[PDB]
């Protein structure tokens, strides 16, 4: 369970970059994938409204150039997830209830790709159904040993297109030969093989117990979304819609990305254990949805 | 029984004139093939050669030990939606004998172990045996089965081996099996073997090898149209029918020394016909 | 069976007497997506349905009544708002497996509303319908109606659309029901229509029908034309009887014909 101290320690505003920062401090960088693997973890708020099922787990992708530390990210949410399967590409009922992380996700088979459609779509496994209530984290790499920015996705990372859409988030990691970057990496590097541990930072860094507790106690609030609050979701969409039809060549703002919004927003709420949906959630959605439309344009 | 007259003992006085009166129909032909398949329109040829078949020839043994085959065989591959499935459903209605598969056709010996008896259930062809066995989907069967149905075309036997039982069963009927070209369109720039994948022995041992062609004629589509609405708004009755099919397959007509020599002289043209290479022949 | 009140139904057949009222019901299930009439028409006449006839008494295998319609075209046509009006008032075809196909097809052998995406994700004028869903003969020719519904790139038409989506995913069903027709009403048109509506075939129908059948016929035996095959037939006939059924007549009647090969030339794109 949790304390009361606990609560006081952890209610200071911003602990949402804290918790996010938290996550795998070895990795240098890539602030908003840990924020994206932070609300996967969390995930959600299912609902019924007038009987209509709306799941609440979130899927996210990661995608790019190989060792950038894909691995590293996929093991440590492995393992900090209370129930979780490490797996290749060639199990999800196992994952029911959790996360099941799938590592060189492009070489799996068709298939069990229908299957993974299946899954995505309704969450069971119809041979007698069998639950299948799992969030899906991936991973992949190109197939031409490099990525291109000129290619677009399918071309680069050969896997149907629908597939790639139904992801919530899908993140682009290139490597790039910057040398103060570089420098700053091999410090950061070094410091962790001499010191045993992380370089010294702002924030302390959360207990791994301590922050599944907090993960848990979250998971316990379920926040709705006010139908004030969805005026101004009906301008964001709107806008967004309309930049989608300015340049077609990017994956269009669907049902989905809205769907998609929606699930992030509940999530952040939920994190922030308030019970309504807020501008700043819709807000931190989009900025991550934006996020994520950059990397992958290139 | 096997004697004509006897079952016309059997049979009742007016059972008896009416098989004379089939019998002295001079028409008789026209007549059984309208009423064997008055739903379907046109393919007068098709009915014909059902018609035969449902007849079949005396069969014979010679004294060397073998036997010679006195049953005829007709596959029929037409273009999708020609209505060559309703030729297998009215025969399999007619015939009492009929066995209609879609492609355990051969035996099934499961061993009753509490009596220690390899008990057989009998297969689709050891149910249809002296009578018609109609198998639509023909192309669709498996390599064993292909073996099975090409070994009963041959012996008119059933061999089975399971458990160390080897066994063989008699099974001795005619095939009135179906099938499509390959693709669903009939080229008739390519022979028959291109245009039906059916392994050569099995293609080979069938006889009267009938084609169907939608050929789009737009009187025929009137008439097909105006059957289906009527449907939606006989000569001869079925049990006389088989009644005198069963008097005819009593008979055993033998050949004569005309009719022997005019065979010959029409094997002779017809060997000279496919001699010839004036157009080449399907088969 | 409801009883249906007296005053229902003085108000359902003064709803049928009035010429439009094909036109009529046919905006009234969701007025507001742009345009696309021929697909509410068609839409309408799948939920009134042709006449259940067992034919048994012919020996001949029972002729289904039931339309099945498909939706063919890009995402951004507001093909789900429609689906859901459409569910709420009445209660992956793209990814279509070959053995799956081959199993549906084996199903059939023993009324279908399916939506369809290009392969591509991107209608291509260059290639025909078929070829651009990736889809078989023989499951296209068990589809009565399908409509090629084309996502034209006009900012307008795209923000209409979007605005209309996002009040769909904002607006309650009270202010729906309060701005467009009631969906009592229509519920009980159908529900007087699929029950005491029972129509039958007349000669001048049949004789329409038939003449409709021919001419597909003619049309098929062109040079690179499809050819017309008998489902077709039924799937006028079920089609011209669920038109019947609109205008509550128990005689089908030669403009239902009309109509039906109507919505079938419109559906199937002929003209182009
Ligand atoms: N911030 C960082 N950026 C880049 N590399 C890093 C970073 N932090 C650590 N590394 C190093 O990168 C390597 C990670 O390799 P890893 O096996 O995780 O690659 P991967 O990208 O997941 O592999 P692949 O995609 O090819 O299957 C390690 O050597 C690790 O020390
Ligand atoms: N002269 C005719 N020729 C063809 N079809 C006819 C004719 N008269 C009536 N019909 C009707 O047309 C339909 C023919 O299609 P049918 O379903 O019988 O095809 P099929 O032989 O089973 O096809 P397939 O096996 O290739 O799927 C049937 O409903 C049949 O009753």
């Amino acid at each position: 369970e949790l304390s009361e101290e606990e609560l006081r320690q952890i209610t200071e505003e911003d602990f949402y970059e804290k918790l996010a920062a938290s996550i795998a401090p070895e990795i240098y960088g890539h602030e908003d994938v840990k924020k994206a693997l932070l609300l996967l973890l969390v995930g959600g708020v299912d609902h019924s409204p007038r009987g209509m099922k709306i799941r609440g787990n979130i899927n996210v992708c990661l995608m790019g150039d190989p060792g950038v530390a894909k691995s590293q990210l996929l093991s440590y949410i492995d393992r900090l997830a209370p129930r979780s399967q490490y797996t290749t590409g060639r199990a999800l009922v196992l994952a029911d209830q959790g996360v099941c992380c799938i590592d060189e996700f492009d070489k799996m088979m068709d298939s069990d790709r229908t299957a993974i459609h299946e899954v995505m779509e309704q969450q069971t496994i119809s041979i007698t159904t069998l639950n299948a209530r799992c969030s899906i984290l991936a991973a992949a790499n190109p197939a031409y040993g490099r990525y291109n920015p000129k290619k677009t996705v399918e071309q680069n990372i050969q896997l149907p297109a629908a597939l790639l859409s139904r992801f919530d988030l899908l993140w682009l990691i290139q490597d790039k030969p910057d040398r103060d970057n570089d420098l700053r990496l091999a410090q950061h590097i070094t410091y962790v093989h001499q010191h045993s541990k992380q370089p010294p930072s702002q924030f302390q860094p959360m207990d791994m117990k301590l922050m599944r507790r907090y993960i848990t106690m979250c998971k316990s609030k379920q926040p709705a979304i006010p139908e004030s609050l969805a005026d101004y979701l009906t301008a964001a969409y709107v806008e967004m819609r309309k930049e989608a039809r300015t340049n077609k060549d990017m994956t269009f703002t669907s049902a989905r990305t809205l769907l998609s919004i929606l699930r992030l927003s509940t999530a952040l709420a939920r994190l922030r254990l308030e019970d309504v949906v807020e501008k700043e959630d819709v807000n931190e959605a989009m900025r991550l949805t934006e996020m994520s439309k950059d990397s992958l344009q290139g | 029984d096997q004697t004509a007259e006897s079952i016309k003992n059997q049979m009742t006085v007016q059972e008896w004139e009416k098989v004379f009166e089939m019998s002295q129909d001079k028409n008789l032909y026209h007549n059984l093939c309208t009423s064997l398949f008055p739903t379907i329109h046109g393919n007068d040829e098709i009915k014909r050669g059902v018609l035969l078949m449902l007849f079949g020839g005396v069969p014979k043994t010679t004294m060397e030990g073998t036997s010679l085959r006195g049953d005829i065989n007709v596959c029929i591959v037409g273009d999708p939606s020609t209505s060559k499935s309703q030729f297998l459903k009215h025969v399999e209605e007619f015939s009492p004998r009929a066995v209609y598969t879609s492609g355990g056709l051969t035996a099934a010996v499961v061993k009753d172990e509490e009596s220690h008896e390899f008990v057989i259930e009998a297969g689709a062809l050891m149910l249809a045996d002296n009578g018609v066995c109609c198998i639509d989907e023909f192309d669709k069967m498996d390599l064993k089965d292909q073996v099975a149905i090409h070994e009963a075309m041959e012996q008119q036997t059933i061999s089975i081996t399971k458990a160390g039982v080897k066994a063989t069963l008699n099974a001795r009927t005619s095939i009135l099996a179906a099938a499509n070209p390959v693709g669903g369109r009939y080229e008739r720039s390519k022979s028959l073997k291109h245009n039906v994948n059916l392994s050569a022995p099995i293609m080979s041992r069938f006889d009267l090898f009938f084609i169907l062609v939608d050929e789009c004629n737009e009187v025929t589509d009137y008439a097909i149209a105006r059957r289906i609405v009527d449907l939606h708004a006989r000569v001869y009755s079925i049990e006389d029918i088989q009644r005198y099919l069963l008097f005819a397959r009593q008979f055993q007509p033998k050949i004569t020394k005309e009719a022997e020599e005019f065979i010959v002289e029409q094997y002779r043209r017809l060997r000279q016909r496919d001699g010839s290479g004036v157009a080449k022949s399907s088969w | 069976q409801k009883l249906f009140t007296e005053e229902r139904v003085a108000m359902l057949k003064e709803l049928a007497a009035k010429p439009d009222i094909y036109e009529r019901l046919a905006a009234a299930l969701a007025p507001s997506i742009y345009e696309h009439e021929d697909i509410k028409k068609g839409i309408l006449l799948q939920l009134f349905g042709g006449t259940r006839k067992d034919f048994s008494h012919t020996g001949r295998g029972k002729f289904r009544a039931e339309v099945n319609i498909l939706l063919c075209g890009d995402p951004g046509t507001s093909k789900s708002q429609l689906l859901q009006y459409v569910f709420n008032l009445v209660p992956e075809f793209d990814k279509m497996n070959e053995s799956t196909r081959s199993v549906l097809h084996e199903v059939m052998e023993q009324s279908v509303l399916a939506a369809a995406n290009p392969v591509e994700s991107q209608w291509n004028p260059k290639k025909t319908t078929i070829e651009n869903i990736q889809l078989p003969h023989t499951l296209l020719s068990r589809f009565d109606l399908i409509f090629l519904m084309l996502d034209p790139q006009d900012e307008a038409y795209d923000r209409r659309l979007a605005h209309h989506l996002v009040a769909l995913y904002y607006q309650s069903e009270e202010q729906m029901k309060e701005e467009h027709l009631d969906m009592a009403v229509l519920k009980d048109y159908i529900a007087y229509a699929r029950t005491y509506v029972n129509p039958r075939l007349s000669e001048e129908a049949s004789q329409a029908l038939i003449e409709a059948y021919v001419s597909m016929r003619k049309i098929g035996s062109g040079r690179g034309m499809v050819s017309a095959y008998p489902r077709q037939l039924e799937s006028l006939i079920r089609l011209s009887e669920a038109h019947a059924k609109v205008r509550f007549s128990n005689k089908v009647e030669t403009i239902d014909v009309e109509e039906a090969k109507r919505l079938h030339r419109e559906a199937l794109k002929q003209s182009a």
